[PDB]
């Protein structure tokens, strides 16, 4: 037991190698709203994507491993 | 536009400008606009020809002895808008739907037309 | 496991999940939608239930805010009078199934399912929770 880190030790250990900075930045705070209480309809799902997709190309590609 | 500023599809006859040297554009909004809406300069022209139609169709209040005065003044509007904008127009005419005699318009609707916290689905 | 169920008019049966000697999991379709229910029958009414069923209550309350962690929603002491009853949200698949239903998990979707699982237990001890049967 004495080996063993904190759970957010190894996030950050790991950060930008085993996971990338992409998920803690945006694919975590991002996809958050979609695993919350107020239920978003499969309709509304298609649409709040629709309208955040410029931010998402942008997020996840830059302007340009994307 | 196919569908009017409520939705209702466009009926009777439609004097749609036609801009010169240029093929109809498609795109929205489009760039060679037939029906100038409000909102751009009133053409003194364009709102006149709206009034007279609307007049013929017996949606304005029919005052004889104005009329021939009004309509007088209008004709030389007209002759005079005719003299300088050489712009030409271009008339179409939509069909109406009639069932036992009653007019019905066409509004746009789809076809799909007609819980926000979960005590256990978290 | 389905016979428990006809004493719980919220809840319709639909498929067993699994039984073993502790716990026996089944399906059942709920108002909220599918849940996964673990029955556990009382052999001897002696047991301090009711001390389990306070700490699965403290279980609830300390995890109700975690994003990433999913605490037993309801603890029933006397659902029936000889079974406790736990129920908590269904999830459309548990990892030991996600691996070998299509499309495979590609390399990035392998990352990501890692990164959550860690963030699950750096979200349970910072709400005071430990899983002890990861
Ligand atoms: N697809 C799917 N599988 C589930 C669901 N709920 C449980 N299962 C699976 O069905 C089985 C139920 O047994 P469990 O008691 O949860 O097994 P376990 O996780 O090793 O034991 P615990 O640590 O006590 O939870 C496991 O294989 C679960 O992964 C579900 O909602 N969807």
């Amino acid at each position: 037991p004495d080996k063993r880190l904190e759970a957010e030790d190894y996030l950050k250990q790991q950060r930008g190698n085993a996971f990338p900075e992409i998920f803690y930045t945006f694919l975590q705070p991002y996809m958050a709203q979609f695993a919350k209480e107020t239920f978003l309809s499969a309709d509304e799902r298609i649409l709040v994507i629709r309208k955040d997709l410029g931010n998402i190309i942008h997020n996840l590609c830059g302007h340009d491993p994307k | 536009s196919l569908f009017g500023k409520y939705g209702m599809f466009r009926q009777g006859m439609h004097d749609l400008k036609v801009w010169p040297n240029v093929e109809a554009d498609g795109s929205e909004p489009t760039k060679t606009p037939g029906r100038t809406s409000s909102t751009l300069s009133e053409d003194q022209m364009s709102r006149l020809a709206k009034l007279t139609k609307a007049h013929r169709q017996g949606h304005m209040v029919k005052v004889d002895w104005l009329d021939r005065l009004t309509f007088r003044e209008i004709e030389m509007i007209n002759e005079s808008e005719k003299r300088s904008s050489n712009f030409m127009y271009l008339m179409v005419e939509f069909r109406c739907v009639k069932c036992d005699d009653k007019e019905y318009g066409i509004v746009y609707y789809e076809k799909d037309g007609d819980l926000t916290s979960f005590e256990l689905v978290k | 496991v389905e016979s428990y169920f006809s004493d719980i008019h919220d809840f319709e049966y639909d498929k067993s999940l699994g039984s073993t000697r502790f716990f026996k999991v089944a399906r059942a379709k709920h108002r909220e939608g599918l849940v996964v229910v673990k029955v556990f029958a009382i052999q001897d009414p002696t047991l301090p239930l009711t001390s389990y069923k306070q700490e699965l209550e403290e279980l609830k309350i300390r995890l109700n805010s975690a994003q990433n962690c999913l605490p037993f929603q309801k603890a029933s002491e006397k659902a029936s009078e000889k079974a406790a009853m736990l129920f908590r949200q269904y999830v459309r698949d548990n990892l030991y199934d996600r691996i070998s239903t299509r499309p495979f998990l590609n390399n990035i979707e392998k990352r990501w399912i890692a990164f959550q699982i860690l963030t699950a237990v750096d979200q349970a001890h910072k709400s005071g929770v430990r899983h002890g049967d990861i």
